[PDB]
Parts: C-alpha cells; structure tokens; sequence
C-alpha cells in the first residue's frame, strides 16, 4: 500500500504520504531548499522550494504537501522557476555585501543557491536594513544582519540541545532571530549550530578568518575524545588542521558532533 | 581477443633472449662510442638485472609489450639518441643511501 | 574573391625581350632594391634614447605588483583570499589571522615572481582593490630570493608608488 | 652536402601543457593558449572563446565581435610579418627584418594599450572580450593603418623582384594539391599548391559575412606562391581593417549573461548579485553543459583547433589542441627529400612553424 | 650598447635563457654553457625560468634555469618588456663594473 | 580616524566611489560602530 | 628633415616617402582623455528581465540521436555543395 | 589479474607501500547541497609534507598525493585498481534512511 | 583546349568523355557483383547512373563541369576513380551484416 | 531570447540527421550510432576492429570525400570496460563540412593504425602512443615524441601525476645533470572548485 506518483514525467510508486519535496528526492532530483532540514523540522517560511502541480495554477512548498493519488509534478516548470527567481531577489534584497569578509563565503548555500536560479541583475535599488550584534558566548560568532529568517537554529535549540534560551523576537523587519537579554547561551550542543547555520551569520570564532573551504583538503575518520566512535570530516589546509566537521552516520553522530571534540 | 604478438609464453621469452643478445653484444660500443667510465663490466650486469626487474611477469601479451618497451631503447643508444647523461641515468648514482631494514627507517623518518 | 597572385606571365614581344635581357646583364631590380636602402639611410633613426628618454607605456600596462592603503593609512587587504583561487599560476599564498581589534587581516601575504605570469587576474579580482598590477616594470634583481615578494615588500611598493597608481587607476577605472 | 633523410624531433619544448589545462577552471586556462602560437597571441584565444561559446550556447554583443575581428586581423599581420621577415632572415636577408619590427612594435603599441602587456593580451574572454578599449585608439589605428602599405610595398621592392631571393626559392619545395589535402596541409600551404578552400570564406564564424577580402590563391606550391599569399594576405587583412573601421557599432562588450561574464567593478561594488556572482566567477568559476567539440578558425598559419570536452564541472575535462605546424611539419620529410641542405632551411621557414605550438 | 647577438659559443660570452626550459632540453643547455670561454655569464628571462613560472607543474619542465646553470641577474616578467630586460643588461654591466680579480689577485 | 556621528544607520564605502570598499550599512549612533575594512566608527 | 636631402631621398626612394613618413609618429593621438562615460547594456531593463528567457547555459539539451544500432530511397549530400568563388572583380591578377 | 605494474613507469614503491581507499564522498555539512555526493572516487592515503626552510611553504615528497578519480560503480572501480595491481579499502555507500515528516505532528497537543 | 589545370597535381587531360565511359563502365561492372542486400548498391548505382546519364547527355564540356555540380571535372573523374578502388575494398568487406558486435552498454554514456 | 543565445540553424541539423541516416544505411556493418550534437556536429561510432574500413570509405566518395584528418584525439577515461577513447575528426571540401567518428580500446588490445586511410596521421600514431599505451598495428615506426627519452610512463592516462615521478638536475661531484624524484616544494595546491547543487537538470542522468 504505497502510492503512484509523477515526478515531472516518470511514474514513481512512492510511499505513503510523504513530502513533494520528498518525492523528488527519492527520484533524486534536488529542489532548493533553506528553512527546511530533515533530523530537525519542517516550516512554511523560506519559500524557495516552491514548485508546480501538474494541474493546479498555483505552486505549493515542496517540503509542505505530502504526494498523492498520481500527482504529477514539474520541478522545471518555467512558473516554478520564474517563482524562484521571485524569492531569491527577495533574500538578497537585504543580505549586506559580506561575502569577501564573510567566513561562510566559501559553500554559503545561499550563494549557491543564488547562481544556479536566481536573477544576476540586481534591481533592489534602496537601503538595506542592518542590526547590532549580539554577543553569544566563547564560541559562536553571530553577526546578524547576514541572517535570513529561517528559523532553523531555534528549531534545533528547542528540538535538539533542549534549550529553548535563545528565540525569534519582533515582527515585520526588525524581527530578530537572537535571544532577547544579553545572557550568554552555552549548551554541550552549541557547536554543531555553526554547522547548521544557513549562511555566515553564525560562525565559529576559534576557526574564524582562518581559512577558506575551496583550500582545505578534506580527511574522513572517526572521533577518539569519546569512544563513541562518531564518524568525522577534518579538514586540513595543509600539512596543519584546520578546523572539525561532523560527518553523517546513521548508527552514532548522524550529523550531528559534540562539541568538546569540534 | 587479439593477441599483440607471440601467442603463449616461451614463444615471447625467446623474443627477449634475442634482446639481450643485442644489449649485450652492444654494449662495449655503448661504452666506447659514450666515453662512458662505467666499468665495462657493470653495463652488462646493470642489463643483467634490469632484465631481472620484470623477471615474474606472467601475463600474455604484457611480456611481448615489453619487449616492444624493450626494443626503443637500444633502438636509441644505437642511433645515439639519448646521452651520456640519459644513460648513465639508469645507475641513480648520485641517490642518498636508502636501507629497508625497518628499524634503520625507524629513525631516519615519518616513512609511509 | 580568389586572387592568383603570380599566374600573369611575360609578353615576348621583341621590346620586351631586349627589356628583360637587359635587365639581367645590366642588374635593374637589383640597383632597385640598393638604391631602397640608399633611401633608407636618410631617414631618421626610430631610436629612443634609453635610459634617458623611455618608452610610451598605457595606463593599463601591467607590472610589479603592490599592495596599497587607504587614505587613512591603514591597509586595504582583507583576506578574501580569492586572489589565491584565481591565480593561474598559484603564486599567491595567505595565510590569514585576526586582529586583536577583530578585523581580517593578513600575517604572511606574499607571492613570488618566480611563478607569477603577470596576468593581472589578481588585479580585477580584489573586491576591496586592495592588490594592485603596479605600472614600475623594472626590478630585475641579482638572486632568486629576492623574487619571493614578502608582505612587507609589497607594502613598501604601495608606499613608494601610491600617487603613481592612483593615478593610472583614477585614469581606467571607468572602463572597468 | 645533400640530405638524404632529415629526421625532425620534435618534444625539446613540450613544456607539457594539456596535463594542466585538466587541473585549472575555464578561465584560468585561457592564458595556456596565449602560450602557445605566441607570434600569433589574439587568434589563439578567439579560437578558444568560440570553443567555449558553443558549448555554453552564448553570443557576443556585435561590438565584441568587430574587435575581435580587428585583433584577429592585426595579429594576421603579425604573424605574417614575423613570417616573412624571419623567413627572410633565416636566408640572410637581414634587413627587411629591422624596417619591419619597427611597425610590429608599434602593433605592441595597440595590445599595450588596450591589454595593457604588449602581447600575451589575455584579453579575449570567453564571453566575449575584457575591459573596452580606450577611446583615443581607433583614429591612432588609423593613422597607421593609412600608411603601412608603402613599407610593406618598400618590403615586397626588395623581395618580389629581387631574383636572388627569387632563385633561392621557386622551385622548392613543391607539394602536390591532392597530397596536401591527405596529409591536411592548412591555411596556406594550401592556398600554394592552388587549391580554393578558406575558413573564413567556407564557414564564417563571426562578422567575416560583412566583410569583403579576396583570398589570394597561388600556382606552383614553391615556396615563392606561398610567399606572395602571405604578402597578399597581408594586404587583404590591411583591407579588413577599413570596413572594421566604418562599422564599429556602440553597444556592450561583454556579455549580458552575468553567469559567465564578471559584472563591472561599479556594479559589483554597490548591489548583491553582482557582488556574488563575481565572487562565484572568480572562486568556483562557471560551469559549461557537459559536451565535446571541435572549433577551428583561420589561424594565421593555418586553422588553430580545439577538441574540448566539458564534463558539466568547471573544469574541463579534455582540452586536446589541434596545431596547424604540427602537421606540416609532419609533411616537411616528405617535400624535402633529395633537396640541398640550404633549401631545407629555407623549406622549414615556408612552414612558417613555431615549435611551442607543435610541442603543445 | 655594443651587444651584439652573434651565434656559437665560442665566440661569445653572456648567455640569454629566454623562455621555457625543458626536460629533454636541458643537457643541451649545460653543454652549450660548458663549452663558453671563461668569463662567462648568464642571465635567466622572464617568469620562463626563473622558476618554470607558469608551468612550474609539469613533468617535463625543470623548474628554475638555475638548476642547471649559475644565473646571474634576473630580469623578471612574462615576457618581460623588452625595455625592462634593457634595465636588466645594463645592471649586468653595473655588475661587472664592480668586478675586480685583479685587485684581489694582488692582495692575496 | 575619529568616529563619525550617526543616528543611526549609514552608509561606508571607504570613502572610493567605486575606488572603496563595496557599500555597507554601519548600523550604530552613540554606541562605537562598525565595521568592514574602512575603521570609520560611527562611534557618536 | 631637410630640403637638400628630402629631394635626394625621395628620388633614391622612388616612392616619394615625405608624404607619409611613416617611419616615425610626428604627432598622433594625444594622451589625456575624457571621461568614457561607456554604454549600459541591452538587458539592463528593469521592466521585464526573467532569467528563465535570457538564459543560454540552460538551453544546453543532450544531443540529438539516430539510429541506437545499439539498442526506392533517394542519395543526399550532407550539404549543398559551394559554388565556385567569383574571381577577385577588381583586380583579377596579381 | 590484469596486472600492468611493468607497464606503468610507476616506481615500485608506491604501488606497494601505499593504498587506495575507494569511496563515495560524503557530503559537506555546511552545504545542503547533495550533488558532490555521489560518484565513487579512488583517493591515495597521506604522506609526509612538512615546510619550506624559507617562507614556510609546504615543501613536499610525495610523487602522487593530490590525484583522485571518478567513477560511475564501486564494482568498476575495485576491478580499476585491482588492473593496476593496487592495495584498497574499499567503503560502503552509505545512503541515508528515509525519514518520516509532517507539519501536523508538531501540534499533536 | 584548358590552358593549365589550377590545381597543382592536377594534369589536364583532353577529351574527357572516352576516359569518364570507361569511368562508369568500370563502376558498373566491379560493383556488378554486389548483392541486392547492401544499400551501398542502391545509392552509388542510382547517382552513379545519374551522373553517366548526364555524361552521355552532355558532350560539352564548358557546361557539363556546370552540370556535374563539381568544379574541374577532370579532378572527379578521379573521385571516380577513388570510387574504383573503393568497390575493389566492397567486397573485400563483403555484402554487409546487420552490425557484427554491440559494445558494453556501460561505455558511451557522457557524461560519465 | 535572442540577443544572447545561439539561435542554432534547424537546417544544418536536417541535414546532418539525414546524412547520418544515409550512412546509417550504407554501412550498417558497424555504426553503433550517429548521434547529432545539437549544434550541428554529427558522430557516429565504430567498433574498435572497424576502424580501417569505415575510414576508407570515409574518404571515399558517395558524399564522404572527408579528406584530411583534423586530428587524432584520444579521451581518456577511467571507468569503462576499456578506458582509452580514441577520435577522428574528418572534413570534406565541396560540401565544405565536418563529421567525426570513434572507437574505444583495451589498456592492451592493438587497434591497427590509420595512417594509410586519411594519409596525414603518421605523426599521431607516434603522439598517442608516447602519451598513452594504446598501440596501432600496422605502423611503420611507433615511438616516443613530446617527452624525455627514458621517462617511461605515459601521461594523459588521466591519472599519473602531473609532477610526474622524476626531475634533472645539474650535480657537480659527477660533474652531469642526473634524473631524482620530484622533491617539490610549494606542493601543488590543490583546490576543489566542484560544487553541490546540480546545475542541469536538462541532462542529469537517472538515479539508478
Ligand atoms: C663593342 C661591343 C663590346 C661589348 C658591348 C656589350 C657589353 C656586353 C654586355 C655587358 C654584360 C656584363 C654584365 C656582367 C654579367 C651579368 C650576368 C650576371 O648578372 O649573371 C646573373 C647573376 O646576377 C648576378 O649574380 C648579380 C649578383 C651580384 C650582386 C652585386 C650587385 C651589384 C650592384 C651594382 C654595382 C655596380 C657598380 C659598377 C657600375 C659601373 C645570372 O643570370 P641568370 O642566372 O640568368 O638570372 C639571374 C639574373 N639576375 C641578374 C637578375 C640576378
Ligand atoms: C649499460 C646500462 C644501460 C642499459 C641497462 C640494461 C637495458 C635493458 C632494458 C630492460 C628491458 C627489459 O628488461 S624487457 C623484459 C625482459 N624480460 C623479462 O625480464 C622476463 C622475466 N621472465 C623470465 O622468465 C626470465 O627469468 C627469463 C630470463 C626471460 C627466463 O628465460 P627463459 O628460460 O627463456
Ligand atoms: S556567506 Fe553570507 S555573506 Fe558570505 S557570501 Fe554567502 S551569503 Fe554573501
Ligand atoms: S540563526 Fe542561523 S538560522 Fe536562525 S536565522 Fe540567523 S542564520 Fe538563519
Ligand atoms: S583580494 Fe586583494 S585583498 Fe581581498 S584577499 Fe585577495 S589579496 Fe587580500
Ligand atoms: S599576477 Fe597575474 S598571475 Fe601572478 S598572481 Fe596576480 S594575477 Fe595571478
Ligand atoms: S614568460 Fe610568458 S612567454 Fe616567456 S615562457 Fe614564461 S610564459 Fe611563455
Ligand atoms: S523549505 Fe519549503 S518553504 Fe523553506
């Protein structure tokens, strides 16, 4: 009992319910993507996974809807993409010119995201708004102003490190994804959030400005600060490590490090 | 399935022995023609030997392969095509002592 | 369109004949081509006078390169470190650490002339513009360390150059 | 002190070239080919960026393509200058030599002052050409251009008619027109031995539609019918140059498509796509579809081409280079069996070759 | 200036690298340096070989002309401007001008 | 090298019309500002 | 730059050289210029640009396939065949 | 066992004291991105790289540390190096599980 | 008659029209012995015949090189002739098999 | 749509299509298949035994008078049952247009030589020969151009490092320059530009 559906053309006998997003991720073809992340939650903000019914006028999230009798779904329809387009001006209509200072600027997913679909022209022509920083702790380095609101981060405070301290706050613009008060948030998961972070408004401050991603080779191997043996990705800019990434495995880490090994 | 030249082993063994009549033979006019100091000797046990670098090689159309590998080089010498240099190159002379013995290694560096 | 050059062939009319025999007994494209470089001899030498008069250069001309300040007398370089992604030749290597006040900044700049093949990629990448092409092209030096440009070194370049570049960038920017 | 086998080996300047394109992203590649037939800098890279276009499936703005036709035609004359002349020097001419690299330095004048380096003008882009040229140039390109045709007229009074040079070289070193075209004998080696064919005529790539130049065919194939196609051939270019001139439309220069052509510094410096896209060109560099290809276009010495195969990433996965010398160079044992040492030496300059484009 | 490019060795001096080196190329270059009268010079070109430059990553090229021959000036660039190697010459002569064997030779 | 004043937000550039640093926006008044490459502190 | 030897130089030259002289640059463009100001762009409107259409890179299509082997009727060229070239007009010979 | 050792110029040291280890790449974790992913590539293990004496570059021994291949399957790519006569550590692709999502479940109560 | 003959090997040859009858005459007849099976017959025999008939039909030469579509018909009758030597290498291949071999299905697929 | 994009000509394509057919037809002995790539570059395959003849006629005449081989590549690959993957480009002169045929090889099967069919390839055998291992039967002289002498492996075997295993240099006790593993320094930094996110969904192959 599982059913039908059409990615954009061929049949796929998906399972049960389950996310458009996550239909066309089993036939492997990859939607953009932000606010969403699987071994956390899913949300409706961030609206660039947008993508179009087969029928019906208008585009859905593609994490949102679960698939269904014989949908069918055309990833590269030209409405989905002139909606992509949409947003992604929208994103960069604010995001400050960082990227040459900016530590993420290597594999920041929102440049990536912003070359293979979004327009090249600016056409924004105004002021973009910009915030304080708000000092958080010996390790991470916010920054703001460089954050887009996917809330992602509170997502996996309340969801996984258990902490709920820190927390979206305001509305409209000036609503802002740091704590309010000026209490320090230390959590024994506070550093795989440098991870998670969408972009480089949250980097960690031992390894800033250090280096560069395109330069570090990329070394596999396993934790030993505990014997719980988590599988590792460190990167080294050679000859010297640079900085600790965690690396998936589905029986220990998956994703996820501690943080006195980072 | 093509073969490159002699079908079975032994037919492609006689190819080399004839190859190393020639090396041998030549030799003494490689050292005299060169100017070559290597002792006379050294050149043909040198060759004695590079013929005992590939002396497990079982395969069937790899051994007539290297015979072909084999017949460019004297085909240079010949021509006096290389030099001096390019074939005193073969005797690693000027190479810093390496000993295998894995304590000797041991001290000397990071090894594999 | 399709020319033959040559194909047109010698009349053999008797004047003609007397004309061409003539001109192989007595030489006449010959005294031709003597009496061009007869000509040649009285014009005037193309000759510059190096070193004391110099060659025309452009404003754009590439050469030692130098990294430069602000008007305010601190440095430019941020470390984007891109000017090491895009160099064909790799001559560029950084290595980057933080200040104490928590700007980027560069600890060992620094890029060898050994390698560089004076492209001039570094000079569009720079974001901040801070890594210029400098329009000095004479250094040619006694040894080979020398070459291997320290951070220092080329600061000392910006120092010496600046009202120089600034000038050539003032002059081309706007085709940029 | 005749030769009975000259036995060319080539390789003592394979500096080992498409090894390397492999490791390096599109753009950082493009140099390479500067590096390569280096008297004939500009072609090369307008070889590669047409390479590059049809895989990204991309046109010019029409500018773009006019300049590149004018270098592409000043550098004709480059190599063909350097052709003759050397060709010249090698049989001891001696002077036409230094009453012509005067002009070829003032030819480096213009790459000096476009580029900004006086050859070796990485300026050629794939999406079309770099910086726009100054505005004081194209009255300066005029200038000369009006008055180059007496030296190379000055030139030809000391060769064409000079029958030293004419005995030197008219009965050597023939190739048959047929068995040009099996050892595919280019540009033109070509054109001596009377056959028609010519790339620019036969399968334009760019403006060579909207402009008119007649090809100079030659006879007898001796060294001395190639010889008056380079001088012809330079006249022509010296006509191409005047229509360039007349029709030099005012427009962009680079490519609207700021995926692949590096938004301008005034730009880049004051919104946020543009700041990314140049930070994504410069970094990671574009991608091209996967695909392979093979372009050629009319090199001064013959037809330069590139196979290129894009793997998708932004490196190219295979980038072999066809080299026109290499071929006739191949062909050279053959036109020159039985022939006199000194001939063979004049022979090997009617090749016109340049061994860093054999050796790759 | 006086210098005068004349072929073989023997009859000349200083020796111009301009260019890329090679591997198969470089035992001809150390016979041709052999082969000059004493006192012989030479001077490395370019980024060419100085240090391979640009193809300092092949196989088949031999990194620096030094490694082979004791260079004297550099005179960097690629290719440097004719004019720039004219300022390299004339600081070879502003080099030898500080030569003195005969001054040494007497105090020793 | 003395702080410019602000309230709040402003523009730095570093002062090169398209010579300086790519426009940002120093976010701060009577607090100490800033800020990218250029030290312009919008410290009043 | 005389007239005593201009006359004799141009008469060794038989081509006459003093009207052009082009063995030197007396006086050509001078140096300093205006300001470029430099042309914009033909997709710089604001209005109407959708990436999705300029796009060139994305109309990449994977090439197109007969036959597979793999997996009357009448002779034809692969192309027309080219005319003979008309023969240079104005100057037929060289 | 096609073996070819004789045939590749390769010395012999570094088709014996040194291994292969064959893998599909994981993921970068600061990425979302999946595309890097897949492809089995066929990375040499580490050597020794210490520093230049002089400016501190990282002078290196090794003949061969920077090479990696591509492949479309592991099958192909053991076959591959065991052509070449090659040591390998052959790792599992390690796909993740498919999970369960809702929106909905987040306002059970 | 044709004063030169352009192309440099080229040699001008005199009454065409003998040597073309015996051109595709001699094409007929050594392609004679093709069976039906083969295409190859079906088209070189249709132009092939096509041509002649035109060669029959055109006793001038002025205007037959403006009817062959071909400039310098004396050059093809030596494309002719290549084709001689070509039907003498048809049957050598032999009448012809719907493809020997299929290449492994895991090549041929870039990328990659 | 226009200012930017190739508008790709639908007739070139027409005719090379039917083109690629008419030899389809012709010669079926052998052509795995024609594939067109879009902008007008026709290529059928051959099976690596076939090459002689299909060239041959290649030259010959019925349309395919492709006299003059452009080049003689050879791609390599990795993978594939056999890696090496050789290519001839071809052009033909009256109907002024290029096509270009190819095989694929063992690391150790010998594929004849082409020399004699497209004349101009003699100095190609030699190229691929000393810059791959792949052999060619029947040529009259295979050896080594564009390396060393000695040197032994061949390069472009898309893996063998570009820093190669070898270096010369001038030793005076021996008073000769001598050959010496690579001892590099600056190491060839090597960066990894590829990036996620596929950028072509037109092509992208099935997940399989
Ligand atoms: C009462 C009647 C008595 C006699 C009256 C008639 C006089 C007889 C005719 C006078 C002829 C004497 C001239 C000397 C012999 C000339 C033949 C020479 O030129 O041979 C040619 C070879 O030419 C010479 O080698 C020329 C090379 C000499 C280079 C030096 C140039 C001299 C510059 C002029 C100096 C003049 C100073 C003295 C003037 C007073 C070979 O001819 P060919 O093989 O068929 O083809 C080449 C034709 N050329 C001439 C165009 C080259
Ligand atoms: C003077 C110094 C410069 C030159 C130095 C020597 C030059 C020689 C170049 C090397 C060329 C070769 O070695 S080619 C391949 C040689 N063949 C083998 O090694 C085969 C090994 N297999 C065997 O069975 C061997 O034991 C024997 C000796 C062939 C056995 O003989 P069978 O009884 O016939
Ligand atoms: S990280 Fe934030 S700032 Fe740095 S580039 Fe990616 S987006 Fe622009
Ligand atoms: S914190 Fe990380 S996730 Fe939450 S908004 Fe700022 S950037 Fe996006
Ligand atoms: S670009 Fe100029 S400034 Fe920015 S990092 Fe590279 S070098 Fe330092
Ligand atoms: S000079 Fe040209 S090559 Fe050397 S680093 Fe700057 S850009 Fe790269
Ligand atoms: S300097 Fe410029 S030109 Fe001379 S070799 Fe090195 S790269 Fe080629
Ligand atoms: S993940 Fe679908 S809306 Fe952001």
């Amino acid at each position: 009992n599982l059913i039908e559906v059409f990615v954009d053309g061929q049949s796929v006998m998906v399972e049960p319910g389950t996310t458009v997003l996550q239909a066309c991720e089993k036939v492997g073809m990859q939607i953009p993507r932000f606010c969403y992340h699987e071994r956390l939650s899913v949300a409706g903000n961030c609206r660039m996974c947008l993508v179009e019914i087969e029928k019906a006028p208008k585009v859905v999230a593609a994490c949102a809807m679960p698939v269904m009798k014989g949908w069918n779904i055309l990833t590269n329809s030209e409405k989905s993409k002139k909606a992509r387009e949409g947003v992604m001006e929208f994103l960069l209509a604010n995001h400050p010119l960082d990227c040459p200072i900016c530590d993420q600027g290597g594999e920041c997913d929102l440049q990536d995201q912003s070359m293979m679909f979004g327009s090249d022209r600016s056409r924004f022509l105004e002021g973009k708004r910009a915030v304080e920083d708000k000092n958080i702790g010996p390790l991470v380095k916010t920054i703001m102003t460089r954050c887009i609101q996917c809330t992602r981060c509170i997502r996996f405070a309340s969801e996984i490190a258990g902490v709920d301290d820190l927390g979206t706050t305001g509305r409209g613009n000036d609503m802002q994804v740091g704590t309010y008060i000026e209490k320090m948030f230390m959590s024994e998961l506070s550093g795989n959030i440098i991870d998670i972070c969408p972009v480089g408004a949250l980097t960690s401050k031992p390894y800033a400005f250090t280096a560069r991603p395109w330069e570090t080779r990329k070394t596999e191997s396993i934790d030993v600060m505990d014997a719980v043996g988590s599988n590792i990705v460190v990167s080294t800019r050679t000859g010297e490590v640079m900085r600790i990434l965690p690396r998936m495995h589905e029986d220990i880490n998956e994703e996820w490090i501690s943080d006195k090994t980072r | 399935v093509k073969p490159i030249f002699s079908r079975d082993m032994n037919e492609a063994k006689r190819r080399v022995r004839e190859l190393y009549r020639a090396w041998y033979r030549e030799v003494p006019n490689t050292v005299h023609l060169f100017q070559l100091d290597i002792s006379v000797k050294q050149g043909r046990d040198k060759v004695r030997e590079m013929f005992m670098k590939n002396a497990h090689v079982t395969d069937p159309r790899v051994v007539d392969l290297l015979v072909i590998k084999g017949k460019m080089e004297l085909e240079e010498t010949i021509n006096v095509w290389k030099q001096r240099t390019h074939i005193m190159r073969f005797f690693h002379e000027t190479e810093a002592p390496r000993p295998t013995d894995f304590l000797s290694k041991f001290y000397v560096g990071h090894d594999p | 369109t399709y020319k033959f050059v040559n194909m047109r062939e010698p009349s053999m009319d008797m004047k003609s004949v007397t004309d061409r025999a003539a001109q192989t007994l007595l030489w006449t494209e010959l005294v031709r081509g003597l009496g061009m470089t007869l000509s040649y001899l009285f014009r005037e030498p193309a000759t510059i006078n190096y070193p004391f008069e110099k060659g025309p250069l452009s404003p754009r001309f590439r050469g030692e390169h130098a990294l430069r300040r602000y008007p305010s007398g601190e440095e430019r370089c941020i470390a984007c470190k891109l000017c090491e992604a895009v160099c064909p030749a790799q001559a560029i290597t950084i290595e980057a650490e933080p200040r104490a006040d928590g700007s980027r900044r560069t600890t060992r700049y620094d890029i060898d002339m050994t390698k560089c093949i004076y492209c001039g990629f570094c000079q569009e990448a720079c974001p901040v513009d801070a890594i210029v092409e400098g329009p000095n092209f004479e250094f040619s030096t006694e040894t080979h360390e020398e070459l291997l440009y320290n951070k220092e070194k080329l600061l000392n370049n910006g120092d010496k150059w600046e009202a120089e570049i600034a000038a050539n960038i003032q002059a081309d920017y706007l085709y940029r | 002190e005749m030769v009975r086998k000259c036995d060319p080996h080539i390789g003592l300047l394979h500096r080992g070239t498409e090894k390397l394109i492999e490791y390096k992203t599109y753009l950082q590649a493009l140099p390479y080919f500067d590096r390569l037939d280096y008297v004939s800098m500009m072609c090369n890279e307008q070889a590669y960026s047409l390479a590059v276009e049809k895989l990204l499936n991309i046109q010019p703005p029409p500018r773009a393509q006019w300049i590149r036709v004018l270098f592409g035609e000043i550098t004709r004359l480059l190599n063909h200058i350097m052709a003759v002349t050397t060709h010249a020097l090698d049989i001891g001419a001696m002077t036409p030599f230094f009453w012509m690299f005067e002009e070829r330095e003032k030819m480096f004048e213009f790459y000096e002052r476009v580029s900004g380096a006086r050859m070796h003008a990485a300026y050629i882009r794939p999406g079309g050409v770099h910086q726009d040229l100054p505005l004081g140039l194209l009255d300066d390109i005029y200038e000369f251009s009006k008055n180059f045709s007496f030296r190379i007229d000055e030139l030809e009074e000391m060769l064409t008619n000079n029958r030293i040079w004419r005995n030197r070289t008219v009965d050597i070193g023939v190739v048959t027109a047929e068995d040009a075209l099996n050892y595919g004998f280019s540009g033109v080696m070509l054109r001596g031995s009377g056959i028609q064919w010519d790339l620019r005529k036969t399968q334009p790539y760019d403006v060579y539609d909207q402009v008119e130049f007649d090809v100079p065919i030659g006879s007898r194939g001796d060294c001395y019918d190639r010889y008056l196609c380079r001088v012809e051939e330079m006249r022509q270019s010296l006509r191409i140059i005047s229509q360039c001139l007349n029709k030099m439309p005012p427009g962009e220069i680079k490519v609207d498509d700021a995926k692949v052509s590096p938004p301008k510094r005034a730009e880049m410096k004051t919104s946020m796509e543009s700041l990314i896209h140049h930070f994504k060109l410069y970094t990671e560099g574009y991608q091209v579809p996967p695909g392979a290809t093979y372009t050629a276009i009319e090199a001064p010495k013959g037809e330069f081409g590139v196979y290129l195969v894009s793997d998708g990433s932004s490196r190219p996965y295979r980038c072999k280079i066809k080299a026109p010398g290499f071929a006739h160079l191949a062909g050279l044992d053959k036109m020159s069996k039985g022939h006199m040492l000194a001939d063979v030496v004049a022979i090997i300059g009617t090749q016109d070759i340049v061994f860093g484009e054999v050796d790759r | 200036f006086g210098v005068v490019f004349r072929a073989s060795p023997r009859q000349s001096d200083v020796m111009i690298v301009a260019g890329t080196l090679t591997n198969k190329m470089a035992p001809a270059l150390r016979k041709v340096y052999d082969q000059m009268p004493e006192p012989r010079y030479v001077v490395s070109m370019g980024s060419c070989a100085n240090g391979g430059g640009y193809y300092h990553y092949s196989y088949s090229v031999v990194r620096g002309c030094d490694r082979i021959v004791p260079v004297d000036i550099y005179v960097p660039g690629c290719p440097p401007t004719a004019e720039a190697l004219l300022y390299g010459i004339l600081q070879l002569q502003r080099k030898i001008k500080r030569e003195k064997r005969l001054r040494i030779w007497y105090r020793r | 090298p003395v702080s410019e004043v602000g309230s709040r937000v402003i523009s730095c550039d570093g002062g090169g019309g398209a010579l300086g640093h790519p426009r940002v926006y120093i976010n701060l008044d009577k607090e100490t500002k800033t800020g990218t490459c250029g030290y312009c502190g919008l410290q009043f | 730059a005389t007239r005593v030897i201009q006359l004799l130089r141009n008469w060794a030259s038989g081509r006459d050289l003093q009207a052009k002289l082009q063995l030197r640059y007396q006086e050509i463009s001078k140096r300093t210029q205006p300001p470029p100001k430099l042309p914009v762009g033909p997709s710089h409107k604001l209005s109407n640009n959708y990436y999705c259409t300029r796009d060139g890179r994305r109309e990449a299509m994977p090439p197109s396939i007969v036959m597979s082997s793999q997996k009357e009727k009448k002779a034809v060229t692969p192309a027309p065949p080219i005319k003979r070239w008309e023969l240079s007009k104005d100057q037929p010979y060289l | 066992k096609l073996d070819i050792t004789t045939l590749t110029g390769v010395p012999e040291e570094h088709i014996k004291t040194r291994k292969v280890r064959i893998f599909v790449p994981a993921r970068n974790n600061m990425q979302s991105g999946v595309n890097n992913t897949k492809k089995w590539k066929m990375e040499f293990d580490t050597r020794e790289r210490w520093e230049n004496p002089l400016m501190g570059w990282s002078s290196t021994a090794d003949p061969l540390s920077n090479l990696v291949l591509t492949f479309s399957t592991k099958e192909d790519a053991v076959a591959f190096a065991e052509k070449n006569g090659w040591s390998f550590d052959v790792e599992e692709r390690k796909v993740p599980k498919p999970k369960s999502k809702s929106y909905g479940a987040n306002f059970s109560w | 008659l044709k004063k030169t003959t352009g192309l440099v090997g080229l040699a001008v040859c005199e009454t065409p029209h003998e040597r073309l009858k015996i051109l595709y005459t001699k094409i007929l007849d050594v392609l004679g012995q093709i069976p039906k099976n083969a295409a190859y017959r079906k088209y070189t025999e249709q132009i092939t015949n096509e041509k002649l008939g035109m060669v029959k039909a055109e006793p001038d030469v002025k205007k037959l090189e403006e009817q062959l579509q071909g400039g310098q018909i004396e050059e093809v009758i030596l494309q002719a002739e290549n084709e001689l030597s070509l039907a003498r290498k048809m049957l050598r291949w032999k009448p012809w098999e719907p493809l020997v071999e299929e290449p492994p299905a895991n090549q041929w697929k870039w990328p990659i | 749509t226009r200012p930017t994009i190739r508008p790709r000509n639908d007739v070139v394509h027409k005719q090379l299509s039917a083109f690629g057919q008419y030899v389809a037809e012709i010669l079926p002995k052998y052509v795995q298949q024609v594939q067109v790539s879009c902008f007008n570059e026709l290529e059928i395959f051959i099976h690596p035994d076939g090459v002689i003849p299909v060239l041959t006629f290649l030259r010959d005449h019925t349309n395919a008078q492709f006299k003059s081989l452009a080049d003689l590549t050879a791609v390599d690959v990795p993978t594939r049952q056999n890696r090496f993957e050789i290519v001839y480009n071809l052009l033909s002169l009256r109907f002024n247009s290029r096509i270009r045929v190819k095989t694929y090889t063992d690391e150790l099967t010998p594929i004849e030589s082409s020399v004699t069919v497209y004349k101009a390839a003699n100095w190609y055998e030699r190229e691929i020969w000393d810059m791959f291992g792949v052999f060619f039967a029947n040529h009259p002289d295979l050896r080594r151009i564009l390396t060393d002498y000695g040197f032994e492996g061949h390069p472009f075997r898309k893996d063998f490092p570009l820093s190669g295993y070898v270096e010369l240099r001038y030793d005076d006790e021996v008073k000769r320059v001598v050959a010496e593993p690579v001892e590099l320094a600056q190491e060839f930094r090597k960066f990894d530009l590829n990036s996620p996110w596929e950028a072509f969904p037109a092509y992208r192959q099935p997940p399989e």
